[PDB]
RNA sequence: ACGAGACUCUGGCAUGCUAACUAGUUACGCGACCGGUCGGCGUAACUUCUUAGAGGGACAAGUGGCGUUCAGCCACCCGAGAUUGAGCAAUAACAGGUCUGUGAUGCCCUUAGAUGUCCGGGGCUGCACGCGCGCUACACUGACUGGCUCAGCGUGUGCCUACCCUACGCCGGCAGGCGCGGGUAACCCGUUGAACCCCAUUCGUGAUGGGGAUCGGGGAUUGCAAUUAUUC
């Protein structure tokens, strides 16, 4: 049983399976704070202290994430967690608390529950990159 | 109640310049725990100036060779040298950086002569946005040249260059190039 | 700490001009037969404290390092990690200090030039043979 | 020259050989009776304040 | 065997869709329990060649693309009924294969 | 109580497993400790001198994270950048013999061992001991 | 021929290493190596030794960027 | 009227729909302490992540400013998105290139070289040289076991031919050989465990562990011979 909420950034995508619990947060065999980078750690911690530990104390959400790159796997765990919390609150308890948390998250970061649409652009022949071109002599 | 990293506060900072305060963002809703957020600042005007000043400052850190595209390394070298300036001074690093930017952002310098002309240069006002751009660029470049061909490593040249720019020491590249820009502005009346 | 006796500044293994400031295994690379990886393996096998330089150590360490160097087969170093394995004429054995076998491996090059061989004469003319193309080499300071 | 700030009140347009200078009307918040044309450098919005240690010079206009 | 597999391979989505609809229509004519048409990922055969038959000109590359679409249906029916079902109505462009499941 | 493998900071966790391997001695004593260059892509000296013990602990970590790993796979977790000299760099598989000998050191020793049909089986002794090591690391100086 | 920087714990090294250095808040290997004219390796070794002596607390160290913070 | 645009494929949003033991989310027999890690399983909540099928969605649509008070431009609550990237691309032309694609071609080769069969060997891999694309370096933002964490496009069992990707154990620090085979493929490689971020031990301003003909010797592929040897 999941809140069916998902969350993406770049080709990466994360979903928070949700159940009734006491706010224990886990990410693919690990909790939310033992993630390897230890410098992107603040990016993962953004929600849990952006709105407080109390709101993350009555719901158990396990965030499964599949995608490329370290940082692109981030911005998916955090957004999935925040949007899963907002959807859980919206569909189960009420909207007033849900509306409050949504306003808080949007004010801190408007792209906290909306996906980042940008994707890597294709490459065109006669150049290595999307917009870079091969050097030639005049 | 948002603090930069874990201990820097955003209530002890004050601009007291009135010239460039809307293009510096440290006390407003733009407060965050990690100087790494990507964002859509560089995809439109009237939205590029809403990036937090520390975010822009860490964004412009990486440059030259493979060093570009290593924003996480910039976060590390920014937590470093900021611990260093806070231990060297004891003051709040954000206010010191704001002082360095106010002291380093050029006010007036030369461009083309009004309607038309390219033989010489004519002095004009520098926009606050371009002046913070120039201040950040001089800070980064002076730091990386101070590290260049030197025994001392990174996270030092940033620290000393920033602290001299805040204080006005001529060993700072940012404010010496500032005074250079106003001297060209004066000499090109 | 300060050692009160027998501090050396010009270290010497065998007629080699090497620095005494250099770290151990960073100065003994001057051997034209072995060095770097082989040196690291030899010193790690000889049970030397790497955390020390080449001056704050006793003479016995250098003595045993030299003995294990000149006798690779006596102290468990395989016949694959070294550069005198069997070749033309007779198989070479024992790697000795400095150009003790580098002269031996240049005299075979001398033989190759003296026999008038295509590879040999191209070695004599200064044209590398192991697979080196020639489109820009020999253009600066050529005759 | 006395130091007196000026605030942007209208973005007149672009000038310069490569079109980098910007003509903009700037007003001093001391009498609101003076509104001088200033050429400025760099990205300039509408409504900011330009620090002016020098004001005896004017931008080409009219 | 009881488990029969119907494989539909088609480069054209329209003909594949029509064939799948016709097969489901036939399996609806006679009461037969059917699993929904499983759509596997399409295969994009991107191959790039040089436009000019010589070396003269700018670097111009034709990027030819062939897309292959895959449908699978699994049924519980005897071989005679499946055989009757398959050849009731088809349209050229789709390849139909009957396999043992 | 109970504490598993994955909820422990992997750095000091693999350090603790290496120390446990040194203290145990139940394994086949390594016969090459510094005579090899380890990975094919790597033409630079090893340092720790414990690469057999630490690589055995790493192998155990990798079969606990992903059951069924062996040599051919272990090469794929121990592959790395290969600087081809004047040419640019590529990816290179490690040493299949080194990982194979590490597995044979692990194999049949009652914490982990690889079969001949596919997959990895984990004995109660090994999993209990490793979970206890993880819990001791967590509650000793990583959690109060 | 080669530039000379002290690679040993010498009289100049032992001088102003445990009494005058803590008076300066900036305690990093580069500053030490410049002050007493040694290499970076010896400065890192000296700060590691004085940390092992239990004088000054640590903040961080990745490979050569190490921070010491005083208490007085 | 053609071209532009429109068009098509793409990149982004639908918890709306047709639905999927070649995909997972839900189904539990150590509950390892008296509420928990699973792809260590301790061997029938159904399409939410995955899969592109049919519809929908964005139109400068609302507000404000400027503007023939038009066409439009700028700024914003809102919204997935307020300019995705490509494909195609007119009239005319160039003595642009291509006879090195062929009875698709208009001229010479007919008298034993007429190529329709053929080559044992070397040529553009070798040179006093000037040039053009790109890589490895330009530092102590760099390195000296790398210890732990991931995806993306997509290719792969062949009848002109063992001429594939290879999972797993054996032989060795090594190129490589043996076996059982998994894969004709969302069925196996593959959950495609590289680049990276770390470090309470080791580089320190060299000409060098920032580096290459690191000169020369140890290597070899169920397939004509690795010769200024394009594999190692």
């Amino acid at each position: 049983q999941s809140v069916q909420v998902f969350g993406r950034k770049k080709t990466a995508t994360a979903v928070a399976h949700c159940k009734r619990g006491n706010g224990l947060i886990k990410v693919n065999g690990r909790p939310l704070e033992m993630i390897e980078p230890r410098t992107l750690q603040y990016k993962l911690l953004e929600p849990v202290l952006l709105l407080g530990k109390e709101r993350f104390a009555g719901v158990d959400i396990r965030v499964r994430v599949k995608g490329g790159g370290h940082v692109a796997q981030i911005y998916a765990i955090r957004q999935s967690i925040s949007k899963a919390l907002v959807a859980y609150y919206q569909k189960y308890v009420d909207e007033a608390s849900k509306k409050e948390i949504k306003d808080i998250l949007i004010q801190y970061d408007r792209t906290l529950l909306v996906a980042d649409p940008r994707r890597c652009e294709s490459k065109k022949f006669g150049g290595p990159g999307a917009r870079a071109r091969y050097q030639k002599s005049y | 109640d948002i603090k930069l990293f874990g201990k820097w506060s955003t209530d002890d900072v004050q601009i007291n310049d009135i010239s460039l305060q809307d293009y510096i963002a440290v006390k407003e809703k733009y407060a965050k725990y990690l100087p790494h957020s990507a964002g859509r600042y560089a995809a439109k005007r009237f939205r590029k100036a809403q990036c937090p000043i520390v975010e822009r400052l860490t964004n412009s850190m990486m440059m030259h060779g493979r060093n570009n595209g290593k924003k996480l390394m910039t976060v590390r070298i920014v937590k470093h040298a900021f611990e260093i300036i806070h231990l060297l001074t004891g003051e709040n690093p954000l206010q010191v950086l704001v002082n360095a930017i106010i002291n380093s952002g050029p006010r007036e310098d030369s461009t083309r002569i009004g309607r038309a002309g390219t033989v010489r240069r004519q002095a004009v006002d520098v926009s606050p946005l371009r002046r913070v751009n120039q201040a950040i660029w001089l800070l980064c470049t002076g730091a990386r040249e101070a590290a260049f061909r030197n025994i001392k490593t990174i996270a030092e040249c940033l620290a000393d260059e920033l602290i001299n720019a805040a204080k006005g020491s001529s060993n700072s590249y940012a404010i010496k190039k500032k005074d250079e820009l106003e001297r060209v502005a004066k000499s090109n009346r | 700490l300060v050692i009160p006796e027998k501090f050396q500044h010009i270290l010497r293994v065998l007629n080699t001009n090497i620095d005494g400031r250099r770290k151990i295994a960073f100065a003994i690379t001057a051997i034209k037969g072995v060095g770097r990886r082989y040196a690291h393996v030899v010193l790690r096998k000889a049970d030397i404290d790497l955390t020390k330089r080449a001056g704050e150590l006793t003479e016995d360490e250098v003595e045993r390092v030299i003995t294990i160097m000149q006798n690779p087969r006596q102290y468990k170093i395989p016949d694959w990690f070294l550069n005198r394995q069997k070749d033309v004429k007779d198989g070479k054995y024992s790697q000795v200090l400095a150009n003790g076998l580098d002269n031996k491996l240049r005299e075979d090059l001398e033989r190759l030039k003296k026999i008038r061989a295509h590879r040999g004469l191209r070695h004599f003319w200064g044209l590398r043979v192991r697979g080196q193309h020639t489109k820009t080499t020999g253009r600066r300071g050529r005759t | 020259q006395p130091i007196k700030l000026a605030r942007v009140t209208k973005v007149l347009g672009r000038t310069g050989s490569q079109g980098q200078c910007t003509q903009v009307r700037v007003e001093f918040m001391d009498d609101t009776s003076r509104s001088i044309i200033r050429n400025v450098k760099g990205p300039v919005r509408e409504g900011d304040v330009l620090t002016l240690l020098e004001s005896e010079r004017e931008a080409r206009r009219l | 065997i009881h488990r029969i597999r119907i494989t539909l391979t088609s480069r054209n989505v329209k003909s594949l869709e029509k064939v799948c609809a016709d097969l489901i229509r036939g399996a609806k004519e006679k009461n037969l329990k059917v699993k929904g048409p499983v759509r596997m990922p399409t295969k994009t055969l991107r191959i790039t060649t040089r436009k000019t038959p010589c070396g003269e000109g700018s670097k111009t590359w034709d990027r030819f693309q062939m897309r292959i679409h895959k449908r699978l249906i699994d049924l519980h029916s005897p071989s005679e009924i499946v055989k009757q079902i398959t050849s009731i109505s088809i349209e050229p462009g789709v390849e139909v294969e009957v396999t043992i499941a | 109580p109970g504490v598993t493998v994955k909820d422990v900071n992997q750095q000091e966790f693999v350090r603790a497993l290496a120390a446990f391997l040194k203290k145990s001695g139940k394994l086949k004593v390594p016969e090459w400790v510094d005579t090899v260059k380890l990975a094919k892509h790597k033409e630079l000296a090893p340092y720790d001198e414990n690469w057999f013990y630490t690589r055995a602990a790493s192998t155990a970590r990798h079969l606990y994270l992903r059951g069924g790993a062996g040599v051919g796979s272990m090469t794929k977790i121990y592959g790395g950048r290969q600087r081809n000299g004047v040419m640019p760099s590529h990816f290179s598989r490690g040493s299949k013999s080194v990982a194979r000998r590490v597995l044979q050191a692990l194999e049949g020793l009652k914490m982990v061992e690889k079969d001949q049909d596919g997959g990895r089986k984990l004995t109660p002794q090994g999993q209990r001991d490793l979970d206890r090591i993880a819990g001791q690391v967590a509650a000793a100086n990583k959690k109060h | 021929d080669k530039l000379n920087n002290l690679v040993l714990f010498d009289k100049a090294t032992y001088d102003k290493l445990c009494k005058e250095v803590p008076n300066y808040k900036l305690i990093t290997p580069a500053v030490v190596s410049e002050r007493l004219k040694i290499r970076g390796s010896l400065a890192r070794a000296a700060l590691q030794e004085l940390l092992s002596k239990g004088l000054i607390k640590l903040v961080s160290k990745h490979r050569a960027q190490v921070i010491y913070t005083r208490n007085t």
